[PDB]
């Protein structure tokens, strides 16, 4: 409740498990495709799920990002802070998020809820 | 009181971990294995789901000489959220 409400965004899926998200980003997503969903470990917190590979079963590889809301601002654990998730998303289309797990994390096309 | 209990790396290659947790007395529907590089953890991770009938998993495609943090979650098909109190370990390489 303590940050700008992003629930009306089209790339916001609300309740969507990691397995469901992986299936979505696979069946319809490309490299760098992303969605936001609610955390299953931290109620009320958000997860940015990003497609980071084509291959690993016939499913694609997804890297997940914890979104932190603190003092009315969003960030992904450090660095830059945003008044909205929409601003955060735009910034990480233009900028790399992180290099981890043998993949360079950067956003491309949103995967919208249907 | 963690669920599950006794998470450990059973065997490891430079690029892969073989993990195990307690097959318990009270069973759950599924497990979610999460893992990431320590220092970027807990903000970046990868994960996968296994049935509650399993108490072992392999995490592969890792890099040698890297510190990893691994957390296993337990869950119910009747809840969106995981059970509280997961178990977590560190392992390098």
């Amino acid at each position: 409740l303590n940050c700008a409400d992003p629930t009306s965004e089209r790339w916001f899926h609300g309740h969507l498990s990691g397995k469901e998200a992986e299936k979505l980003l696979t069946e319809k997503g490309k490299h760098g495709s992303f969605l936001v969903r609610e955390s299953q470990s931290h109620p009320g917190d958000f997860v940015l799920s990003v497609r980071t590979g084509d291959d690993k079963d016939g499913k694609s590889k997804v890297t997940h990002v914890m979104i932190r809301c603190q003092e009315l601002k969003y960030d992904v654990g450090g660095g830059e802070r945003f008044d909205s998730l929409t601003d955060l998303v735009e910034h990480y289309k233009k900028n790399p998020m992180v290099e981890t797990l043998g993949t360079v994390l950067q956003l491309k096309q949103p995967l919208n809820k249907e | 009181s963690s669920v599950p209990t006794k998470l450990e790396v059973v065997a490891a290659t430079p690029t892969s971990l073989l993990i195990s947790w307690d097959a318990p007395a009270v069973t759950v529907d599924y497990y979610v294995i999460t893992y990431g590089e320590t220092g970027y953890w807990p903000y970046y991770w990868q994960e996968f789901e296994v049935p509650g009938s399993k108490s072992t998993a392999t995490i592969s495609g890792l890099k040698p000489g890297v510190d990893y943090t691994i957390t296993v979650y337990a869950g119910s098909y009747d809840s969106y959220y995981y059970y509280g109190s997961p178990i977590s370990i560190n392992y390098r390489t």
